[PDB]
C-alpha cells in the first residue's frame, strides 16, 4: 500500500 | 530471489488548462499492479494485476482516498517550486516523487529509498541510513529543513522498514504464481547476409521474468561490448520481456563467436555458437 | 530545461507468423518531458484501436510507455511507428521489421 506520509515542498 | 515494490508519482501543470495532471503507478518487481489517473472517470487507484483485484473495498477506497491527497499535495508542490526558482505561471513544470523498498532472498529488509525530482533533475532525495538528506539546490536546502523541522525522514523510515516490507510479502504470497515465478529465456539465433563478405549474427532471449538479464557476445571467448548492437530489455505486452544481441560478422568467421546468457531462471549460463 | 530524446522500439509480441494474430508493440522510453505522441501504422495509415500502458519511470527520472495493438502479419503488409517529442525536428519514423 501507499504511504500515509507526504511532506510539502 | 530477491524483490522490491516501487510507487511511483509523476505531476504535470498545465497553465491555462485546468489542473495539474497527476499519475500514479504501483510495481511490484517487474509487475505493475494499481495505477491512479487525475484525468480519469472513476477518481479512484485501479487494480492493474489479477492478483490485486481481491483486495476488497476497504483496500479501494483507503489506497483512492490516500492517493488522492497525495494528488493535492503535489498540486501545492507545483505552485511552491515555481516560487523557489522564480519562474513564470505560464511555463508547463514537472514533479517526479519514487519511493518504495527492496528485500533479500530472505524476504528480509535491505534498503528504503525516496527520491523527489524537479524537471527531471534531483531535487532532494533520503540518504539510505534513512535518517538523512540530499539537498542538491539552496531551494532544496529550504525544503529540507522544513523536512528535518516536521521529522518526516523518521515517518518515513517507519514506513519503508514496515509496512512497506509487509504488504510486499502479503503481495508475493497472494500472487505467488505470477510474482514468484521464473520464465527463463527462450533464445535462438539469425543470420543474415548483409552483403557479399559481411553478416548479421543476432542472439534472442524470449518470455523470460524478471526483466533483469546479461546477454553478450564474444569472438574467441573475449568480450565484443563495443562491437555489439544491444537493444534495452522491452516488455512483450504479456507480463514477459525480450531482449537481443547483434554482431556483424566477416562472412567465413561465424564460428569463433559465442552468445552468453545468464538469468535467475537459467540453471546454468548458456553458451551458443552459431554452427 | 531538461529535454532527453525517446528511443523507439517496432516489435511484435511473439514471433511473426503470417496468418496467427499477434500483437505490434512500440516502446518508448528515456524521454522528457512527458509529453509525447506515438501512432502504429499499416501501409502508411494510422492505426485507431492502440492502446498504451500507465506513465512511469526509470532510476534517472526518464519516462517509458508501451503502445500496442492486437494485428495479424502478413508477407506484404507494412507497419511503422511513427513518434514527436519535443527533441524531435520532425515525426521520427522506425518500421517494423520482424527479425528486430
Amino acid at each position: 500500500i501507499i504511504s500515509a506520509v507526504v511532506g510539502i515542498l | 530471489g530477491s524483490h522490491s515494490m516501487r510507487y511511483f508519482f509523476t505531476s504535470v501543470s498545465r497553465p491555462g488548462r485546468g489542473e495539474p495532471r497527476f499519475i500514479a503507478v504501483g510495481y511490484v518487481d517487474d509487475t505493475q499492479f494499481v495505477r491512479f489517473d487525475s484525468d480519469a472517470a472513476s477518481q479512484r487507484m485501479e487494480p492493474r494485476a489479477p492478483w490485486i483485484e481481491q483486495e476488497g473495498p476497504e483496500y479501494w477506497d483507503g489506497e483512492t482516498r490516500k492517493v488522492k491527497a497525495h494528488s493535492q499535495t503535489h498540486r501545492v508542490d507545483l505552485g511552491t517550486l515555481r516560487g523557489y526558482y522564480n519562474q513564470s505561471e505560464a511555463g508547463s513544470h514537472t514533479v517526479q516523487r519514487m519511493y518504495g523498498c527492496d528485500v533479500g532472498s530472505d524476504w528480509r529488509f535491505l534498503r528504503g529509498y525516496h527520491q523527489y525530482a524537479y524537471d527531471g533533475k534531483d531535487y532532494i532525495a533520503l540518504k539510505e541510513d534513512l535518517r538523512s538528506w540530499t539537498a542538491a539546490d539552496m531551494a532544496a536546502q529550504t525544503t529540507k529543513h522544513k523536512w528535518e523541522a516536521a521529522h518526516v525522514a523518521e515517518q518515513l523510515r517507519a514506513y519503508l522498514e514496515g509496512t512497506c516490507v509487509e504488504w510486499l510479502r502479503r503481495y508475493l504470497e497472494n500472487g505467488k504464481e505470477t510474482l514468484q515465478r521464473t520464465d527463463a529465456p527462450k533464445t535462438h539465433m539469425t543470420h543474415h547476409a548483409v552483403s557479399d563478405h559481411e553478416a548479421t549474427l543476432r542472439c534472442w532471449a524470449l518470455s523470460f521474468y524478471p526483466a533483469e538479464i546479461t546477454l553478450t557476445w564474444q569472438r574467441d571467448g573475449e568480450d565484443q561490448t563495443q562491437d555489439t548492437e544491444l537493444v534495452e530489455t522491452r516488455p512483450a505486452g504479456d507480463g514477459t520481456f525480450q531482449k537481443w544481441a547483434a554482431v556483424v560478422v566477416p562472412s567465413g568467421q561465424e564460428q569463433r563467436y559465442t552468445c552468453h546468457v545468464q538469468h535467475e531462471g537459467l540453471p546454468k549460463p548458456l553458451t551458443l555458437r552459431w554452427e | 530545461m531538461i529535454q532527453r530524446t525517446p528511443k523507439i522500439q517496432v516489435y511484435s509480441r511473439h514471433p511473426a507468423e503470417n496468418g496467427k494474430s499477434n500483437f505490434l508493440n512500440c516502446y518508448v522510453s528515456g524521454f522528457h518531458p512527458s509529453d509525447i505522441e506515438v501512432d502504429l501504422l499499416k501501409n502508411g495509415e494510422r492505426i485507431e484501436k492502440v492502446e498504451h500502458s500507465d506513465l512511469s519511470f526509470s532510476k534517472d527520472w526518464s519516462f517509458y510507455l508501451l503502445y500496442y495493438t492486437e494485428f495479424t502479419p502478413t508477407e506484404k503488409d507494412e507497419y511503422a511507428c511513427r513518434v514527436n517529442h519535443v527533441t524531435l525536428s520532425q515525426p521520427k519514423i522506425v518500421k517494423w521489421d520482424r527479425d528486430m
